[PDB]
RNA sequence: UCGGAGUACAAAAAACCCUCCGAGUGAUUUUAAUCUAGACAAACCAGUCAAAAUAACCAUAACAUCACUUAUUGAUCCAAAAU
RNA sequence: GCCUAACGAGCCUGGUGAUAGCUGGUUGUCCGAGAAAGAAUUUUAGUUCAACCUUAAAAAUACCCCAAAAACCCUAAAUUCCA
RNA sequence: GAUAGAAAUUUUUAUCCUGACGCUAUAGAGAUAGUACCGUAAGGGAAAGAUGAAAGAAUAAAAUAAAAGUAAAAAAAAGCAAAGAUUACCCCUUCUACCUUUUGCAUAAUGGUUUAACCAGAAAAAAUCUAACAAAGAGAACUUUAGCUAGAUACCCCGAAACCAG
């Protein structure tokens, strides 16, 4: 509900793609498990493609964590100093990297 | 086996945050707070629903103002403004209205111009002459 | 054949009263009419505080129920099958040890890269070496069991599978005369022309 | 019917529906006509042998005497010449 | 009780009916099972075939 | 809906106990064991319901048979009230008939 | 083959925490919560149907049920009475004897077809033992000494065309139970019983040469099957002068029940032993 | 009762000024009919209903070319009141194998051939 | 409860405490059988037709007829006869 | 009439979870399809069939349907069956 | 008719291996108790506990300050109280509360002040799906003209006036 919730105008941040684009994701931490049943697709990303996303995207500093943790979990951190935390609990790996790039643009 | 819900708190919560803003105990008692929160979920949907017609009648009305205030009517003004070949809907129409008062006033006098070449045309019943911006560009 | 193990020897001792066996409520509380509140019979009704429980769970309930024999004889050789193709299964011979001690177990084990659990079979009961019983005696994840107590269950339960030599010979005989028999006209504990 | 017995627990069975009918092996059910031995002076020929003559059931009323009865009155019988042996198997059936 | 290429017993199969029905017949092949289910009775029929080619 | 304050005491479950690593050892005593006995023999519980399986009323009525001799009189009392209960419920009442 | 073996290498292991049924074969359960299976949970509205207080099936609402105004008439009437008597195919023997099931070189009893599992018999359902019938005696060539109840005339015919020997006899149930499953009577502990002799609606079948009937004449069974053989138009067989013949012409007594025992033996199998009355009344009623 | 309608002969008998006022060939009759429901089907009949669905005129507002046989004419006369119906013309000749994909259907009947070349 | 006409104008069906006729059988002799295709009608129970083939009469009919002929009728169970 | 504040027949306990074709209630999300009544019935406050409808499976024709065809005193809208 | 229902005849090998895919103070016995209390009596019949190693540590210490109800902080035209929104709380525009029962309810037809905890679909004969073996299936008794064995799919709660016995 609008009227429920909070709103704002359109903006960009610090005229983003006037004069120059600046990529607005600074970094992103994963937080998964090596031997958990459920962090199964955040391994799998790790293992295959979390360097070619690194590559892909230079300005964005990627961390990742195997702890132990029952939910694997995804933070993206702004050049806001905005912090986005999702869960990647049970996902493929193709979620995992809609999800990644969804988290980048 | 004993089965007990453990997580009404959240299940209540996750109405009752919808309702907070509410008037009376509809934001505070859970079975107020139910029915009042479907029906504003449901005057949303249709409330959205109406938002474009509410939307449109306003431009259609500040298209009004503007060509009244240009000594014209607002069929005469959108069917000339068609008639040119000119597909400006009612939401840039409006725009310009307010913010390009030129734009908008060259807009009427092409407007006003198309009218008079199609009431010429008409009184003549004449093949032959034809306006100067009563003329059809096909697509090229 | 895992499920089945799981589920035939469950007898679930959970029962509740219903309305007809809780103590009191013999009597109407109020009259039908007139009082102005709501009509009640007994006072132990479900919808009552102290009332009954509505279905529950109704007494001892026994979740007996017995697979067939050939489906039962084909886990068993499944389970083994996939345990010696996972390179968790392990031959050995008169599963006979130098010493009593647990640890040295532990270590060959580990030295062996067997598993964190491990499973031995050995062919009868009464036959099995007095260093094994005593070294196995005191561990938790190397179990020690007769043939007769190889199941689905326990082999998926422990990573690493051994069997001796005659243990095999007994489980092999045991598991082929499954494939070529006829149905059981009586059962098979009577004296049959070819079997025990 | 008794679904469920009070003595052994199992499902009982009418005894009308098999004192006034048979069932083939093949499901099909056969019945005399009602009424074949009520006013025969009153009756023409043609429909006393209507009325004598044995018909069958249509599936409504053979899954009504399949739950009535049990599987005793279901089981494949051999019998010393039957006459319905012939009958009791259902041939050249295209569905 | 099939072991072995059951997608060539199936390719066979229907290789072997198309003629009787004048189009290809309609199987499901059960693999982990190790069954070929065909729509029809063609029992006798696949029972010579089996017996012909040896089995 | 309120939920309590403090973290419960995390109950410390082994599965390498002796009950967990020897579950259902001998369920294969027969197939394995040149036929002398059924996995029934391992069942542990009621003498009425010792490889045996059926819905309440069957249970009823099998125990009211087989150790209705030794019950206590409410009990008996009772299991008869639900016996006909369960009777009359299942012989005169449901949807499906 | 089994290439699902070498796919497993790379598959980790296979334990309790990885099992799965096959897809369709669990119908999951659903319950009257929700939506849309909440609200009268599939019962209807009011009536009886919501209440569950329906009638019975036979019930049609006070109209005179179908299957009370159809006329009673006998149809399994005396049905607990009536012989039945299992069919054996001479196919069905023939494909036993090819298989091995059952030998042609030893007298074929119930028994033996029993435990060749070629027939069922169940006598507590009134079954009488196995008749023969002819669906296979086109391609049956095999010589045996068949001992049924029943015969039928062809399947008689196809028999002594090859050679073999047709005798039908009667079993009481008793002896029909034992003589299916001897084992369980032999370690019941009870001596071996006389063969009743058969009812009076079944003498006629069992004392008339033409139906090969154990208390037939014997004198009369070269005249029956010459009659089968010149009705048949096939050459009856020397049975005489067959290196078989003790074989073909072995006999149980009318009121024995197995072949070389006797009524009133008690079989102890766990020593190998048999025990035999000698006390004179005994002798009497057993041989009576 | 209300039922069908039967409709007289005499209402499509053409008057010779009708060619001019339509449009059409007083000599040839045309080739195809392109036939656009209007109106819906609500409040309509079931066979009307039916005759709607059978002639692929479920959507409104979308042409659908259709033979000039007498077979199709009479559904056609059956739910005229529900359609549009115009003549389906070909400046520039049947769409060729090479020409399927740049063809469009104008507003005024006339099937283009090349439709915004290049 | 059963039948005919109108309602219900032209295949079938179709209701009302709608409008009118009727039936709960008589007279007479041609005393009118068995078995079986295929059909009508029909919720079910019941109701209707019927070719070919069989034994007796012309060696060429047998559908009993008439009274508006359509209605003139009652299921199981159970009781009685002589089955 | 009165028989311990309710007597056309006291109260308590047990049968008893009496029985209700009658009223009320029947608790997560999303998706697919989806029904207004012919006959019996102490039956019209209900059930059991039929016709519709749902879920699966086999098939092949299914609706629209020009001629031609369907009664005799007069008879409309139109019906049935069909390429 | 609803329904009731055997028998003749068969099978059953000694002991430990026993605890819990039962509840955790509206649950589990009614129970802290057949006690208070209510009836002349037979009889009915409850609710009520929470700190800490130490309270011989109460100038006592820490966690939630999360239900309904209030206070902090009474209200300013207009309207099922909300939504579209808006720089902006209202002011503007639009929507005849929710279940149940009905041909049809905003209906002035029933139900509810609110919160918390309890309170209502249960059965495998025939069938469908999956799997084992298959002219045979089933660990005994049966069914079998592709069938037999096993598993999963299914059928509520409250309420009378009454009747009988002591
Ligand atoms: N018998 C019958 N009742 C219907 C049908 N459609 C709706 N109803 C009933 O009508 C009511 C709901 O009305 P609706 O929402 O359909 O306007 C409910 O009582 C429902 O059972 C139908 O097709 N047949
Ligand atoms: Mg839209
Ligand atoms: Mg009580
Ligand atoms: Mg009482
Ligand atoms: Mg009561
Ligand atoms: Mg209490
Ligand atoms: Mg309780
Ligand atoms: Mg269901
Ligand atoms: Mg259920
Ligand atoms: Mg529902
Ligand atoms: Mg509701
Ligand atoms: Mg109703
Ligand atoms: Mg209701
Ligand atoms: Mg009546
Ligand atoms: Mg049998
Ligand atoms: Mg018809
Ligand atoms: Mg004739
Ligand atoms: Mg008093
Ligand atoms: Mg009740
Ligand atoms: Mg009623
Ligand atoms: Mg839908
Ligand atoms: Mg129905
Ligand atoms: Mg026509
Ligand atoms: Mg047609
Ligand atoms: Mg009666
Ligand atoms: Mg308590
Ligand atoms: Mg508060
Ligand atoms: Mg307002
Ligand atoms: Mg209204
Ligand atoms: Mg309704
Ligand atoms: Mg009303
Ligand atoms: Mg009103
Ligand atoms: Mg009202
Ligand atoms: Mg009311
Ligand atoms: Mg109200
Ligand atoms: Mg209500
Ligand atoms: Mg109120
Ligand atoms: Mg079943
Ligand atoms: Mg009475």
């Amino acid at each position: 509900t609008a009227r429920g919730t909070a709103s704002r105008f359109l903006t960009s941040v610090l005229h983003n793609g006037l004069g120059r684009y600046v990529q607005q994701l600074q970094r992103l931490s994963f937080s998964l498990s090596r031997d958990a049943p459920s962090s199964r697709g955040a391994r799998e990303f790790v293992e295959r493609e979390v360097t070619d996303f690194a590559r892909r995207n230079p300005g964005v500093v990627i961390y990742v964590n195997p702890r132990p943790c029952c939910v694997p979990r995804v933070v993206a951190e702004y050049l806001n100093g905005a912090v986005r935390e999702e869960s990647i609990h049970c996902k493929s790996v193709e979620e995992i990297a809609a999800l990644v790039q969804k988290l980048a643009d | 086996l004993r089965s007990r819900v453990t997580d009404r708190y959240w299940r209540v919560q996750e109405v009752l945050k919808h309702a907070r803003h509410f008037r009376g105990r509809k934001n505070r008692c859970y079975r107020l707070a139910v029915r009042a929160v479907t029906r504003a979920f449901v005057k949303c949907t249709r409330a959205r629903r109406l938002k474009k017609r509410s939307l449109r009648t306003l431009w259609i009305n500040r298209i009004t103002a503007a060509s009244q205030e240009h000594g014209l009517k607002y069929p005469a003004f959108i069917i000339n403004l068609i008639k040119c070949q000119v597909e400006l809907n009612r939401k840039v129409l409006a725009d310009l209205a307010i913010y390009e008062p030129k734009t908008f006033k060259s807009l009427a006098a092409l407007a006003k111009r198309r009218r008079e070449e199609g009431f010429a045309a008409a009184l003549g019943d004449g093949k032959e002459p034809d306006g100067i911006f009563s003329r059809v560009v096909q697509h090229r | 054949v895992a499920i089945w193990q799981k589920n035939f020897k469950r007898i679930s001792y959970a029962k509740t009263k219903t309305r007809a066996e809780v103590r009191g409520g013999g009597r109407k509380p109020w009259v039908q009419k007139g009082s102005g509140r709501a009509r009640h019979g007994s006072i132990r009704s479900p919808i009552w505080r102290g009332g009954g429980v509505a279905h529950g769970p109704r007494g001892p309930t026994s979740y007996y129920y017995m697979l067939p024999m050939k489906v039962r004889v084909q886990g068993l050789k499944v389970a083994l099958t996939v345990k010696l193709a996972q390179d968790d299964l392990h031959i050995v011979d008169s599963l006979e040890l130098p010493t009593a001690d647990p640890q040295y177990l532990i270590e060959l084990a580990r030295y062996r890269r067997w598993g964190d659990s491990v499973l031995l079979v050995d062919l009868e009961h009464e036959d099995m070496p007095q260093n094994v019983v005593a070294a196995t005696s005191g561990l938790k994840t190397f179990n020690l069991v007769p043939a007769v107590g190889l199941n689905v269950h326990s082999m998926l339960k422990h990573q690493t599978l051994v069997l001796t030599l005659p243990t095999v010979a007994f489980l092999e005989e045991k598991l082929l005369w499954h494939n070529s028999r006829y149905t059981p006209l009586y059962p098979f504990r009577l004296p049959y022309c070819d079997f025990p | 019917v008794t679904y469920f017995s009070s003595r052994k627990g199992k499902r009982k069975t009418v005894k009308a529906v098999i004192y006034r009918f048979l069932r083939l092996h093949s499901g099909l059910w056969l019945r005399r006509k009602a009424g074949y031995k009520k006013k025969l002076w009153k009756k023409t020929a043609a429909r006393k042998r209507r009325l004598r003559e044995f018909v069958f059931c249509n599936k409504t009323q053979s899954k009504l005497l399949d739950k009535m009865t049990t599987s005793f009155w279901k089981r494949r019988n051999w019998y010393a010449d039957d006459p319905y042996q012939k009958y009791q198997d259902r041939t050249n059936l295209k569905v | 009780k099939v072991e072995g290429d059951i997608w060539a017993l199936q390719k066979d199969v229907e290789d072997f009916l198309s003629p009787l029905l004048g189009k290809t017949p309609v199987t499901q092949v059960n693999e982990v099972t190790g069954t070929l289910r065909v729509k029809g009775y063609f029992d006798q029929q696949l029972k010579a075939w089996l017996l012909e080619k040896g089995f | 809906f309120h939920v309590r304050v403090t973290l419960p005491p995390r109950k410390v479950v082994d599965r390498w106990n002796e009950k967990r690593a020897m579950f259902g050892v001998y369920d294969n005593i027969g197939i394995l064991g040149n036929f002398e006995k059924h996995p029934k023999e391992l069942i542990k519980g009621p003498i009425w319901l010792r490889g045996w399986k059926g819905n309440e009323l069957q249970r009823c009525i099998r125990k009211k048979r087989m150790v209705g001799n030794r019950m206590f009189i409410d009990d008996l009392h009772n299991l008869n009230k639900r016996i006909s209960y369960l009777y009359k419920h299942f012989n005169r009442h449901g949807k499906y008939r | 083959g089994p290439r699902a073996l070498d796919l497993l290498r790379a598959l980790p292991r296979v334990s309790l925490a990885n099992l799965k049924p096959n897809p369709g074969s669990r119908k999951p359960e659903r319950r009257p919560r929700g939506r849309r299976r909440g609200r009268k949970c599939g019962r209807g509205h009011k009536g009886e149907r919501q209440r569950g207080t329906r009638p019975r099936l036979g019930f049609e609402g006070g109209q005179t049920p179908f299957y009370l105004r159809i006329p009673k008439y006998g149809f399994n009437e005396g049905h607990s009475f009536r012989h039945q008597y299992q069919p054996l195919s001479l196919n069905r023997l023939q494909y036993l004897i090819d298989l091995g099931r059952v030998d042609p070189t030893q007298p074929i009893d119930l028994t033996q077809l029993v435990n060749g599992r070629g027939v069922t018999i169940q006598p507590s359902k009134r079954d009488y033992g196995v008749q023969l019938v002819e669906e296979g005696a086109d391609t049956f060539k095999a010589k045996v000494n068949i001992e049924v109840q029943m015969a039928s005339e062809l399947a008689i015919a196809a028999i002594e065309k090859n050679g073999g020997v047709v005798t039908t006899a009667f079993y009481d149930p008793r002896s029909l139970e034992i003589l299916c499953k001897p084992v369980p009577f032999f370690l019941r502990g009870q001596p071996i019983p006389k063969r009743m002799l058969p009812p009076e609606a079944l003498v006629p079948y069992y004392t008339d040469a033409k139906n090969r009937g154990y208390l037939a004449d014997p004198a009369r069974f070269p005249e029956a099957r010459l009659e089968l053989a010149r009705k048949y138009g096939y050459v009856l067989p020397d049975i005489t002068k067959d290196e078989l013949f003790k074989m073909l012409s072995t006999r149980k007594d009318p009121r024995q029940i197995f072949f070389g025992l006797a009524p009133g033996w008690v079989v102890n199998m766990a020593d190998k032993k048999i025990l035999k009355p000698t006390d004179e009344n005994l002798l009497k009623y057993y041989s009576s | 009762k209300f039922t069908r309608s039967r409709i007289p002969d005499k209402v499509f008998q053409p008057s010779p000024e009708d060619h001019e006022k339509y449009g059409g060939d007083p000599q040839y009759p045309h080739k195809l009919h392109i036939v656009t429901r209007i109106k819906s089907t609500k409040r309509r009949p079931y066979w009307e209903k039916d005759i709607i669905k059978m002639l692929g005129l479920e959507k409104a507002h979308t042409p659908q070319v259709h033979k000039n046989i007498p077979s199709v004419n009479a559904k056609l006369k059956v739910v005229k009141h529900l359609i549009r119906i115009k003549p389906l013309k070909l400046p520039q000749g049947l769409p060729t194998e090479e020409d399927m994909a740049n063809t469009c259907l104008k507003s005024n009947g006339e099937l283009v051939v090349r439709w915004l070349l290049n």
